[PDB]
């Protein structure tokens, strides 16, 4: 159906960097701000990111800031998530969804965002 | 100015008023409140008896004569439409040795009857629709004027014209007989009439007297529900747009917004009736910030959702001329604006309101007014939309423009409840 299709991420080791990608399956995401959840298995998923309905506007978690920096390309209906400094705390499934407002919110509450793809998963250890 | 008769309330009773003191008896089957409205109901005992005061003026015969007032006659029962399309019923008598005039209804009718000393009778009447989608008239107040010249007996709706009658062939009515206010025919026991502002002249009202008339009676400083009774607080209200009559409010499943649905129609197999279901959609109630809902007051616009009050907000900085609003359980956030002011941009007599939110009761700063638009929603080829409860930029500009658009997406009323109302 429409939804968002996430890329990226994999096994990495502690320190390193990664990038995220979504991008919008049968609809235009331009319209819509867009966040990066994260899912540990068991746990309640819960904001990472996310990016108001153009550029500009941008909001982080507070155990997030300032390694990551997410970022909006409309042109090519596609929303960046750049992780830098991974943790070892920072492993789990990460997914992407569309707000129903073009607003985004450092709340990140899960109930506004929508078009949920199947995520990606993301690991970081300590050895390597 | 013109007036022989002027029944109005005081002292838990209704009162003549016009200055010619005549007497007044209410039975106790007549439900009074201090908002000037009475109720005629089926019971023996619900009547009103006017014995006009016979020692004071000519009392005879009027030439010219007229009778305002304002009604609000309930909806047909869904399965005795029969009884109410045939069955007719006086409400208003005032005859002497079998002459005189009376107000009668039938069904979705109401009849106003001149009858002369020789037993010539003639009518005139105004007739609503009742296979309309939302009804103007049906279980609303309305106004009704009706002038006797020696030429024409007009009736007058809301200050308009909307019925005529030659009544050249009738010659003098007697018009100094007891007036009974009474539900009289072959009525079910549910019937009931509701009546304000009574009133009757020794004149034929122009139809400008009229139309000032209405707008004058219609004036208040409080707001007022779909029905044309005023607007309260704390009490549980349906939400009706102006600009999308077949449009309700429903909170989106699994979602924080409000998605607008198309009402429900009747759904019976009788082809004489039609309406849209006015008892769907999300369950209102306003709150006040610190009884009657009055103009340019701040509120609270909540609803129920499950077993909780929520609110109903806006996001403060969107960038875009409108935005979905938002609705949460309680909350105090810094994120939300979550103070609605109650407007009213109408000049003209109305049962709708406007929604205005505002950065803050001190700051001029106007952020919007609350409506419905078009969103996108979905697809890139083919682009699809949806409709939700908003918030908009646009009608700002739009409420300015003269005469008011009534039409604008941005006009609500609110609807209780009514035992005049069934479906």
């Amino acid at each position: 159906q429409v939804q968002l299709v996430e890329s990226g991420g994999g096994l990495v080791q502690a320190g390193g960097s990664l990038r995220l990608s979504c991008a919008a399956s049968e609809f235009r995401a331009e319209h819509f701000a867009v966040g990066w959840f994260r899912q540990a298995p068991g746990k309640e998923r819960e904001g990472v990111s996310c990016v108001d309905a153009s550029g500009d506007s941008t909001a982080y978690a507070d155990s997030v800031k300032g390694r990551f920096t997410i970022s909006r390309d409309n042109n090519k209906n596609v929303v960046y998530l750049q992780m830098d400094s991974l943790e070892p705390e920072d492993t789990g499934d990460y997914y992407c969804g569309a707000s129903y407002f073009t607003v985004c919110a450092k709340s990140m509450r899960k109930i506004e965002y929508r078009y949920w793809g199947q995520g990606t998963q993301v690991t970081v250890s300590s050895e390597p | 100015n013109n007036i022989i008769l002027n029944l109005r309330y005081k002292d838990n009773n209704l009162i003549d008023l016009s200055g010619y003191g005549a007497k007044v008896e209410v039975y106790d089957g007549v439900e009074l409140n201090d908002k000037n409205q009475f109720k005629l109901t089926s019971s023996a005992n619900s009547k009103i008896r006017v014995t006009q005061n016979q020692n004071i003026i000519f009392n005879s015969v009027f030439l010219d004569f007229s009778v305002s007032f304002w009604i609000r006659i309930p909806k047909y029962k869904n399965d005795g439409i029969q009884n109410y399309i045939h069955n007719e019923y006086t409400i208003i008598n005032c005859m002497k040795n079998n002459s005189g005039w009376k107000i009668s209804i039938r069904g979705n009718r109401i009849i106003w009857t001149l009858i002369d000393i020789n037993g010539k009778t003639k009518s005139v009447f105004f007739e609503y629709n009742i296979r309309e989608d939302i009804s103007e008239y049906i279980n609303r107040w309305f106004f009704v004027t009706i002038t006797n010249n020696l030429n024409n007996a007009k009736i007058y709706i809301n200050g308009k014209l909307e019925s005529n009658t030659d009544i050249k062939d009738i010659r003098e009515v007697i018009a100094n007989g007891e007036i009974i206010f009474k539900l009289d025919g072959d009525i079910d026991r549910t019937q009931f009439i509701w009546m304000k502002y009574f009133s009757i002249f020794n004149t034929e009202l122009s139809q400008s007297n009229i139309e000032e008339r209405y707008k004058i009676q219609s004036y208040s400083e409080y707001l007022k529900d779909f029905w044309g009774n005023p607007l309260m607080y704390n009490k549980e209200y349906y939400m009706f747009n102006a600009g999308n009559k077949n449009s309700y409010i429903k909170l989106k499943k699994d979602s924080p917004v409000g998605e607008i649905l198309t009402r429900s129609k009747y759904n019976q197999n009788s082809k004489y009736i039609n309406y849209r279901d006015l008892y769907i959609g999300e369950k209102f109630i306003i709150r006040r910030k610190s009884d009657i809902v009055r103009k340019e007051d701040y509120i609270y616009l909540d609803f129920f959702n499950l077993n909780q009050e929520w609110r109903v907000y806006t996001y403060k900085y969107f960038k875009k001329e409108e935005e979905k609003l938002f609705l949460a359980p309680i909350s105090d956030s810094d994120e939300f604006y979550n103070t609605i002011q109650i407007k009213e941009y109408d000049e003209q007599p109305t049962y709708s309101c406007q929604l205005l939110f505002k950065k803050d009761e001190e700051s001029t700063d106007e952020i919007g007014l609350i409506g419905i638009h078009r969103f996108y929603e979905s697809g890139i080829v083919f682009e699809e939309y949806k409709d939700y409860f908003c918030i908009s930029k646009w009608y700002l500009k739009e409420v300015k423009r003269k005469p008011y658009n009534l039409k604008l997406g941005c006009n609500w009323q609110f609807i209780p409840k009514d035992e005049g109302w069934t479906e």
